[PDB]
């Protein structure tokens, strides 16, 4: 099976330069041309370049030549990238895509076919001038269904995991996208929609997972 | 990934005795120095295994046990004992492999009025086998004319309900008790310590 | 530079419609626009390849049409997994992504349940008050929140974020903080959320006193 696994998210400070990895399996990872396409957070898509490994051919898009390079290792079946001078406007998700093989016609002429068939999964890059800190949990508390939940309060970088009753509860529970607040940190809330009369009897636990900073919190969220 | 230990210990409230609630743990990364590090309990005593060697350890399935009783009712909750808890309530085996824990839960369980929420089985017809749960409502035979599903003279409803009340003394007070049973079969262990 | 348009930049459509998006290249393209689909925290997924040809395990409700510089992507039944934003791409000169078509499952109104929660006793003992609104399950999307402290309009101290259509009942749910210091928190009596829906006969508030 053809798959397309990128390296883990990054955290850069501005100015700093980032190496991006797409480790391709289950197909000739020397034929295929491997694009880079990029999408800020709500944004559309935005293609950054090709590279074809067997070939060397290489081709960048005006916007990022000069602060970007794509190469490859055909040995480890690995296509990088690497973005350099990075801004805070280059915080966005990195995803390489496979595209087609190029032809030649009946009259000789050079076809390409770069319609992406297999994407990775896409790598994370926050570029921001904020340190890494974990989040500080809170509870938000209940007073015929009831309403309770958990603040995820300033934190960097995303993203965070959330889950009830260490991962039982997951009927009515909504995650909210985060917010970056002036500060530069995040926020983030979760809850969920529960029957009053179990108000009582079951006990409502949150656990939220911060890996950028090694942080796991589990607060419980009774009514006062 | 990580065993979901704080469901069991910290919730809002404990089962009663005689509905006592098990928790089947599996498929989790289990950090006993959370229990065996904290000066919370006044009932901390293991049989079979000691602890300290627990993180280092793996089994193929944890059952943490929940119930609330009195103080003095707590020596009832180990191997070979007697009482009406023992007997007709929770009885643990002989060959019990796993820890006791408990605490004192007066300031949670117990209220101006009494918490009468908590009950306990009071007349049961035959001694409970190990972590056996009798959750039955059935009157009890006390004399020689039948009940026939009335309660009535010497036919009497089975449980009783503790009266905790936040004056009583120690050994009348409620307590929150955590049963650890460390089970080994031949399969693949899946509750290890770091 | 090749430039690439899409029309409508959002759409609204029952399920069972059929839905119709339309893509504009400033040049001739020939045939090589390709159409995607990416649904909500996902990767994008190629569904037509060249304008018309429908790529192996993509339903056939999805179709693709065009040549030279007007195109057209159609569903010819709008299925609740579809909600996604769909972009085209030209390949004839180098390659320029679309800014994509927002595509939602049109429902019945529904009103939302109301939920305010006050600040935690652990976040004012650090020296911060945060006030939390919930609107749960509603549609269409748009709705106002008004923080009213002591009946006073609060602005410049809310952020909102509202969930994707969810899987099921293709609601909506938004989530409003209001945020102040324990000093700001502390000269004030009265904090409501002040809700004004389609789905509702009159703005519904939900308050606390501290
Ligand atoms: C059971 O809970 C205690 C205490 O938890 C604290 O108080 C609760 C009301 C809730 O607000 C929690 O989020 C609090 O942490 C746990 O003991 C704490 O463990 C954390 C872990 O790092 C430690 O920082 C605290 O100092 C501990 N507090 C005390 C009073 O000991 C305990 O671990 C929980 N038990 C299990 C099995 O998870």
């Amino acid at each position: 099976q053809v798959q397309l696994q990128q390296s883990g998210a990054e955290v850069k400070k501005p100015g700093a330069s980032v190496k991006l990895s797409c480790k391709a399996s289950g197909y000739t990872f020397s034929v295929f041309p491997i694009h880079w396409v990029r999408q800020a957070p709500g944004q559309r898509l935005e293609w950054m370049g090709w590279h074809n490994a067997g070939d060397g051919d290489t081709k960048y898009s005006q916007k990022f030549q000069g602060r970007v390079t794509i190469i490859s290792d055909t040995s480890a079946s690995t296509a990088y990238m690497e973005l350099s001078s990075l801004k805070s406007e280059d915080t966005a998700v990195y995803y390489c895509a496979r595209a087609a093989r190029p032809y030649y016609d009946r009259r000789g002429y050079f076809f390409r076919a770069d319609y992406f068939q297999h994407w990775g999964q896409g790598t994370l890059v926050t570029v921001s001038s904020a340190s890494t800190k974990g989040p500080s949990v809170f509870p938000l508390a209940p007073s015929g269904t009831a309403a309770l939940g958990c603040l995820v309060k300033d934190y960097f970088p995303e993203p965070v995991t959330v889950s009830w009753n260490s991962g039982a509860l997951t009927s009515g529970v909504h995650t909210f996208p985060a917010v970056l607040q002036s500060s530069g940190l995040y926020s983030l809330s979760s809850v969920v929609t529960v029957p009053s009369s179990s108000l009582g009897t079951q006990t409502y636990i949150c656990n939220v997972n911060h890996k950028p900073s090694n942080t796991k919190v589990d607060k419980r969220v009774e009514p006062k | 990934n990580l065993c979901p230990f704080g469901e069991v210990f910290n919730a809002t409230r404990f089962a009663s005795v005689y509905a006592w609630n098990r928790k089947r743990i599996s498929n989790c990364v289990a950090d006993y120095s959370v229990l065996y590090n904290s000066a919370s309990f006044s009932t901390f005593k293991c049989y079979g295994v000691s602890p300290t060697k627990l993180n280092d350890l793996c089994f193929t399935n944890v059952y943490a046990d929940s119930f609330v009783i009195r103080g003095d009712e707590v020596r009832q909750i180990a191997p070979g004992q007697t009482g009406k808890i023992a007997d007709y309530n929770y009885k643990l085996p002989d060959d019990f492999t796993g820890c006791v824990i408990a605490w004192n839960s007066n300031n949670l369980d117990s209220k101006v009025g009494g918490n009468y929420n908590y009950l306990y089985r009071l007349f049961r017809k035959s001694n409970l086998k190990p972590f056996e749960r009798d959750i039955s409502t059935e009157i009890y035979q006390a004399g020689s004319t039948p009940c026939n599903g009335v309660e009535g003279f010497n036919c009497y409803f089975p449980l009783q309900s503790y009266g905790f009340q936040p004056t009583n003394g120690v050994g009348y007070q409620p307590y929150r008790v955590v049963v650890l049973s460390f089970e080994l079969l031949h399969a693949p262990a899946t509750v290890c310590g770091p | 530079d090749i430039q690439v348009t899409q029309s409508p930049s959002s759409l609204s459509a029952s399920v069972g419609d059929r839905v119709t998006i339309t893509c504009q290249a400033s040049q001739d393209i020939k045939n090589s626009l390709n159409w995607y689909q990416q649904k909500p925290g996902k990767a994008p997924k190629l569904l037509i390849s060249d304008a018309s040809n429908l790529e192996t395990g993509v339903p056939s409700r999805f179709s693709g049409n065009g040549s030279g510089t007007d195109f057209t992507f159609t569903i010819s039944s709008l299925q609740p997994e579809d909600i996604a934003t769909y972009y085209c791409q030209q390949y004839d000169n180098l390659i320029t992504f679309g800014p994509g078509t927002k595509v939602e499952i049109k429902r019945t109104v529904a009103a939302p349940s109301v939920f305010i929660f006050p600040p935690s006793d652990e976040q004012l003992k650090s020296g911060t008050a945060s006030v939390v609104c919930l609107l749960n399950n509603f549609y269409p999307r748009e709705a106002k929140v008004q923080w009213k402290v002591d009946n006073a309009l609060q602005s410049g101290n809310s952020q909102e974020s509202v969930t994707e259509q969810d899987s099921k009942d293709s609601t909506y749910s938004l989530s409003s903080t209001l945020t102040l210091s324990k000093a700001d928190y502390e000269k004030h009596k009265v904090y409501a959320c002040e809700v004004t829906h389609q789905g509702l006969s009159s703005p519904v508030t939900k308050s606390f006193n501290r």
